[PDB]
């Protein structure tokens, strides 16, 4: 590629995420943005349906 | 989100590579006091943004629990071990989650990434690491809405070197 | 199908118990070669026939395994232990999966039962044992079309009783 | 609001290793006897490249 | 103490079969909160006597739980799956410690049975159950004396009958 | 070599959590019923401090 | 051996904290393919000479697997998380052996650390990684002579680095 | 401490393991040496009763 003034700097994303924890239901839209060469991204996760989460949202963050 | 990986000492990069087509990943992670968190996740690439489709059934976990109770606290960084199996890509880490007041709730991540581009065309990586740092830096509501960040590299164990020219 | 099972020595159903509500299970059943299978289902009652909804997901079956294979022989019988937990009821058992070259591939089931009648409209039973028989009846199509028989029975353990009066 | 016999249906939707299926299944049993019978059918994502058995506890 | 079992059914006797030589048992037991005791034993006859040495290392059991906090009640009845492998006998079970305030601190047992006859001298068992009724007939002196009870029985699952002629 | 009632004897040593301890222990039961009752005597290392349950299935 | 660790960014050293007494280790290993190795060790000083006694179970290896075949090839680097409970120190890790021909076959440790002087005399870690680079550098025999070099440092995740101040 | 003038160098170190795997039972001694500072050591063992072991080493790795 060169050197990295060729490369895509900033990359975005939205997700939307379903499911069932321990029989609630709930489901998810999120938007984000990222570097993929830095490594790096953030996103902004909305509930919904099922909110507001009767779990830790934690037990998402490797699936947003 | 794993097109968001720098990686170093010339790892070959599984995700980047699946483009335009995209990449699958499949995992359970087991917590140690009993829960179980099942998910299946589509990439795909729609013109210049990445679309993310993600399936989730939990379960089992206890009612006087971190999680059940939303008494989480905060990820500790982790480090995943990645490496070739089948043709395909598994990784497997430790997760920590530090809950207010100090303990520390652990669970085992187990996954498998599969490429949509045939194994013929991928440049496998050899076994080594990825730290992820997750931080969710904003409870904007509940419940509802939350902003995370994630930083992550793929690397090999250079801290420790090998004497023997190993990775 | 938990609606189907002789109860003996007097054991509370659970399952029949929660009509016309219904019920709902959820659970994640590990596989001794990695791979792992989790199911939510939902159990209805529409007027005379029951009605069964289930999402299913699995992975890390390796690719060189039975499953994949698709050279599995049958299910031995097994045994769940059954027991409230959380105010609903919690299953585990082990099952063992028959396999070309003498071989038994077992996996340890994980469940959740949960009514959907208040845990107060119930009578929870004590700790009691569930033996599960099912077999294959007929592969009528290949990998399309299956005939399942299954008998199951609630009970305590007959055969070596105690000597302080427990069940 | 239970008979000594009764019928079911079901209808199952999954992904295993990547690969999606549907199934659709009718069946019949003595619920007080603790036996019962089904037929399954994959409706979508047949043949099934897995062995049935890990559907088993599921149907 | 395996040489005591009544076997129904026609099932084979390991255990009886392996004597006057004897046999050897190595088993970890994985606690659901976290603790793993792991066991050798061998098993000799010495005249009219069967003796038994044992050797024995636990870990990893949490300070808080019941274990180590000695508030155990008492074991359930359990159940064990018996199968050959590699030439000898694994066994796998569930067990479950009901505890204090309704708990039960569920382990799993994985088990193998090393005859000291070699497997050509052996009728080996098919597939089979083994119940282990274990109870404390009383603790005659606090963390230093006890009595136990134990009854157990070979069998295949008579409850739920095949419909196709397996055991 | 069996008879319908024997005795036994065992001898016990072990480590759980830093722990060390020791135990001996006397029975009889019979054979071919399935039954049979032990007394375990804490030779060293007692009283202990954990569960006397988590050593049933090693006796 | 974990008198020698290189600790980097300030974290306390446990280890080199817990002498002129010392401390002792306790372990399960668990592997993907069924096998388990328990161990307990106790380090103690020795005028200026440490002194290593450790006692083994492992049971459940598979015969037709790497292990007991010994095809296990060499250990790739692997971390730890280490982190304090009960009041003494839990380690966790995920261990591979990279096989001939490729596969890797992985393994789960769980350890307590347990250091002979009183918590109240410590300066306790926080949550942090231990590198450990394990090589086999000559097998002089079998079998029976083998020499083996460690390298281990102590470190927060650097690669990754959290944007709250978080280590 | 001042500085890495005043540290021991380097520390040796003796060992005897004990044990039984899938029934077979050994026993071995070892010997070494390390750099408590560095993090860096190394050992020979040696199988005195149960040789040649009829596993593979490598599951004994981290207790030696
Ligand atoms: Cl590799
Ligand atoms: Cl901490």
């Amino acid at each position: 590629h060169g050197s990295a003034s060729f490369l895509k700097k900033t990359m975005p994303f939205k997700t939307t995420i379903e499911g069932t924890v321990n029989g609630h239901y709930f489901k998810c839209t999120g938007k984000g943005e990222g570097n993929p060469f830095e490594g790096t991204q953030e996103m902004k996760i909305e509930v919904i349906e099922g909110g507001p989460l009767p779990f830790a949202f934690h037990i998402l963050s490797t699936s947003c | 989100s794993k097109t968001f990986i720098k990686y170093v000492s010339g790892i070959p990069d599984y995700f980047k590579q699946s483009f335009p087509e995209g990449f699958t990943w499949e995992r359970t992670t087991t917590y140690e006091d009993g829960g179980f968190l099942t998910a299946h996740q589509d990439t795909s690439l729609d013109g210049d943004c990445l679309v993310y489709k993600v399936k989730i059934l939990g379960n089992n976990f206890p009612a006087d629990g971190p999680v059940m109770q939303n008494k989480a606290g905060r990820w500790e960084p982790s480090t995943e071990i990645v490496y070739e199996v089948d043709g395909v890509l598994r990784g497997q880490s430790l997760m920590a989650l530090k809950c207010p007041g100090g303990r520390h709730l652990t669970c085992h991540l187990h996954t498998t990434y599969r490429s949509k581009k045939p194994a013929s065309a991928l440049k496998m990586p050899g076994f080594h690491f990825e730290d992820h740092r997750i931080e969710i830096m904003e409870e904007v509501e509940k419940g509802k809405c939350y902003k995370q960040y994630e930083a992550a590299v793929g690397r090999y164990c250079d801290a420790a070197p090998s004497k023997l020219g190993h990775n």
